[PDB]
């Protein structure tokens, strides 16, 4: 009210201006300048503003845009247009209005915490879309609906996710994809419907958010969230010539033994470099691991903790996954009845991890789809005359119990297993878990087993013989190691493995090319977990052993032994 | 229209053939016979009508067998990427003209398809019997490949080195070969080619044919009496009449408006290494 006076508005537009055209970086350039000059090459329609600086340089400015937005943005795009047009005459013939978009809101606020206190303001906030609508023309304009849901990790467990709607105008129009993590600046505002008053029985409004800024949530974010303490501490555990030991023993300390298992699925978790060698093929950087073990070795316990651990993390059951749950499906909007997409379980298990228990309890029909994702990590939606690709690269996770509810050592891994023979193949790392009596294990479990017991008691509250990290520790560590490292093989001996790869082909016909490429991504992902530009050949001796490992573990008794006989050259 | 002078000196050249039989599939190693049936394929033949309203097929249809690992679906996905209209399928209406890929094998469209064995990896011992699909079916198939895992130890050292070789130089450099053509520049040629003109065959030819067809249904006739087993691949009348539509394809790659003996000698040279090999 106080904005709309026309003296303050007008010296406030002019203020602007002088702030656009006066600003000057640390580095002495005038930045806006700069950005101008690079919307005019690329021939945009909106301009980027840091609120930071505005807020740096005039604190009033910085007060007002959360309590008037509407007035005082559309002052500032008539601002920036004739700054244009004063700058570059001839920009009016390309473009006939330009917008100005606010970045960097300190205020972050989710779904659940919007009230009645923000209607008619700029707020802040973080999401993953599941559906969209089409470009919509007005009579005045490009128009986009989206509905975005709270993300699945940030979701506590036993409360459903929350949808809401947003609205994209020009430019930031088809600036999203459905099932990417994004953050919104907005206002908050409110909307007239007759159906929902008659509906509820008095008058409710639908509160639907118009983003002004739209920014994908990739871990840049999370990498300048890291505190320099964060990143001291986790190079001072990088030079630790025993790094590896603390972080292998660090993961299930409630779990005794199995050093195989967690191993693998830290190896696993840590990732590789994803590679597309000429935008021809693509080479995924990820790795499948599926765990087939006798019952009572509690691998549902290491599910959960993995679950727990991943920043993303979906968890789901072999009965209650479905073909359409898990995938994108294509669905008639319930009010303005347009084909609209659904993202699936692996859809938003995007960049983080899916689980799937029971996995041998999966329908045929349910298995058909997965194939497609596990080869190229996208999936191709052609249904109801839509036909959209969508991203898949997660780390997928599989239990499976075997047939009989026993594992038989007289017969082959793939007979013990109802699964066919290409879904194993596009496994990387097979683990298989026996129950033995032995008296000396049964007593270190026992042992083990109480002193866990008593230490949890809410009253109360190694193998390798290295202090396990902290979670915290290590949850920053994984994200540091993800987001900074990319090794480089340019150490490779190619003759080693080739002879290594005849050998295998050798043993296999007597009992692939994705096998290397899986050790190739394993020796990545291991030089990635000691934080190292370039891959040490150690990395790939310690690959070599524990794919061997897994390989041997597959095969029937009597050529096991014949297998390490061959191959104690590698394994000691 | 400077577009039809390029298409023009392009396809007046005495190599054509050769360079369009680069141009598919650089990337896959070998298989140059394959890729220059798969080429005539998508230049395909020309449809005939008659007085009396019967009309006869001017779409040639392909079937390719084979141990898993010999590449198919990778051809398949460059067909359908390569040909101006192309389906790709797991196992008709929107394609005219087109060609039609389907995979796991056990209106004017092409058939190109593929298929595994029937105990999943092919024996040479056992001979017949590794096909499941009736000679009924089998019949409406132009030609039929087989592929066998051929194990050379060298052959497998090059071709680990063809993959590493592509794997790294590739994000370096994306360039032809040798003279080999843009995946538009073909694109539009070959769409050039088929709405231009048609090409048809030649009296000497036709009797070439004719007496090339009883030799080969004679001796067709005396491996079956010999073998004392009725073959799975039967020769017929619609062999004949596949013959003479790759001949005219042939000729068609040309432009030439009328075919040559050259086009019937490789036709029936591509014919014998796919059908009578696989018979
Ligand atoms: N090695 C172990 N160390 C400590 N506790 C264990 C161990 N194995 C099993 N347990 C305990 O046993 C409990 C039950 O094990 P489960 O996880 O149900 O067995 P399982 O191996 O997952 O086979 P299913 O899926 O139940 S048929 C777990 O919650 C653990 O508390
Ligand atoms: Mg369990």
């Amino acid at each position: 009210e106080w904005v709309s006076m026309a003296g303050p508005r007008l010296e406030i537009h002019h203020r602007f201006k002088n702030f656009l055209r006066t600003h000057v970086d640390s580095h002495g350039h005038n930045v806006f300048k700069e950005r101008i000059s690079d919307m005019c090459k690329e021939n945009r329609e909106s301009l980027v503003v840091n609120y930071e600086d505005l807020a740096a340089r005039e604190h009033v400015l910085a007060y007002f845009l959360p309590e008037a937005p509407a007035e005082l943005l559309q002052i500032f795009d008539e601002a920036a247009l004739e700054v244009v047009l004063a700058m570059y005459p001839k920009y009016d013939r390309i473009t006939n209005h330009i917008h100005v978009r606010i970045s960097h809101l300190p205020l972050v606020e989710e779904l659940r915490s919007l009230r009645q206190l923000h209607l008619n303001q700029l707020i802040r906030t973080s999401g993953v879309v599941t559906s969209c609508t089409g470009v919509l023309p007005q009579l005045s304009q490009n128009y986009q609906r989206i509905r975005i849901q709270e993300s699945p990790g940030k979701v506590a467990a036993g409360r459903l996710p929350r949808s809401k709607d947003a609205i994209l105008l020009a430019d930031l129009v088809d600036s999203c994809k459905p099932g990417d993590e994004i953050e919104l600046t907005g206002i908050y505002h409110n909307n007239y419907d007759g159906s929902l008053n008659t509906a509820n029985g008095f008058p409710v409004f639908a509160t639907v958010i118009l983003a002004n800024h739209v920014a994908k949530k990739d871990n840049k974010v999370a990498v300048g969230e890291l505190t320099d303490e964060d990143v001291k501490m986790i190079t001072s555990l990088s030079k630790d010539q025993q790094i590896g030991e603390k972080i292998f023993a660090s993961i299930a300390p409630s779990i005794y033994g199995h050093e195989d298992i967690k191993r693998g699925l830290a190896l696993a978790l840590f990732g590789g470099e994803p590679k597309n060698p000429g935008g021809k093929h693509k080479v995924r950087g990820d790795i499948n691991v599926l765990l087939c073990g006798d019952p009572g070795t509690a691998k549902s316990q290491f599910l959960k903790y993995i679950e727990k651990v991943s920043s993303r993390a979906i968890f789901t059951t072999g009965q209650g996954a479905s073909a359409v749950g898990l995938t994108a499906y294509v669905q008639r909007h319930p009010v303005s009845r347009e084909w609209t997409l659904e993202a699936g379980a692996l859809v938003l298990a995007d960049r983080g991890v899916c689980l799937i228990d029971e996995f041998d309890k999966m329908n045929d029909q349910d298995r058909t789809s997965i194939h497609e994702a596990m080869e190229q990590q996208s999936i191709s939606i052609s249904k109801a005359g839509i036909v959209t690709s969508l991203q898949a690269r997660c780390t997928v996770i599989a239990a499976a119990n075997p047939i009989g509810g026993r594992y038989d050592p007289s017969l082959t891994f793939s007979e013990n297993v109802d699964l066919t023979e290409p879904i194993i193949s596009r496994f990387d790392i097979l683990c298989v878990v026996r129950d033995t009596v032995d008296p000396v294990q049964d007593e270190m479990l026992a042992r083990f087993v109480v002193g866990s017991h008593v230490r949890h008691h809410p009253s109360n509250k190694n193998t390798y013989g290295v202090e396990p990290l902290p979670q915290e520790v290590l949850k920053k560590y994984i994200i540091y190691a993800k987001e900074r490292v990319h090794p480089k093989l340019n150490q490779m001996d190619q003759d080693k493995v080739a002879k290594m790869y005849s050998d295998l082909r050798k043993e296999s016909m007597a009992t692939t090319v994705r096998h290397i490429e899986s050790m190739i991504r394993m020796a990545e992902a291991h030089a990635r977990i000691h934080l190292r530009d370039y891959v040490i050949e150690d990395d790939v001796n310690m690959a070599i052993r524990v794919m061997l490992e897994s390989f041997i573990d597959t095969q029937k008794f009597s050529v096991m032994r014949s297998m390490r006989k061959t191959f104690a050259r590698y394994l000691s | 229209p400077q577009e039809e002078e390029e298409f023009r000196r392009l396809a007046a050249l005495p190599n054509v053939y050769e360079v369009i039989s680069k141009s598919i599939a650089p990337s896959i190693f070998g298989g140059t016979d394959m890729k220059k049936a798969i080429a005539c394929l998508l230049f395909g033949g020309s449809r005939k009508r008659l007085p009396d309203g019967l009309t006869r097929r001017g779409d040639i249809n392909l079937l390719m067998l084979g141990d898993p690992g010999t590449a198919k679906s990778q051809l398949l996905k460059f067909v359908e990427k390569c040909s101006p209209i192309g389906v790709y399928t797991s196992g008709m209406v929107l394609a005219d003209g087109g060609v039609v890929c389907i995979d796991e094998f056990d209106s004017r469209c092409s058939v190109l398809a593929a298929a595994n064995s029937v105990f999943g990896r092919w024996d040479e011992t056992k001979g017949e019997d590794n096909i499941d699909f009736m000679p009924t079916i089998l019949s409406r198939f132009d030609m039929i490949f087989i592929v066998k895992d051929e194990h050379n130890e060298e052959r497998d050292v090059m071709l680990a080195k063809h993959v590493i070789t592509l794997h790294v130089s590739a994000l370096t450099q994306t360039q032809a070969v040798e003279g080999e053509i843009d995946l538009a520049k073909l694109k539009k040629f070959i769409a050039y080619c088929r709405v231009k003109c048609g090409p048809r065959l030649s009296a000497e030819a036709a009797e070439k044919l004719k007496n090339r067809y009883i030799i080969m249904r004679s001796g067709a006739r005396q491996h079956e009496r010999d073998s004392d087993r009725r073959s799975s691949i039967p020769i017929t009348v619609r062999q004949l009449e596949a013959i003479v539509r790759i001949a005219e394809a042939l000729s068609k790659m040309k432009l030439q408006p009328f075919a040559t003996e050259a086009d019937v000698e490789e036709a029936l040279r591509l014919f014998q290494v796919s059908t009578l090999d696989a018979a």
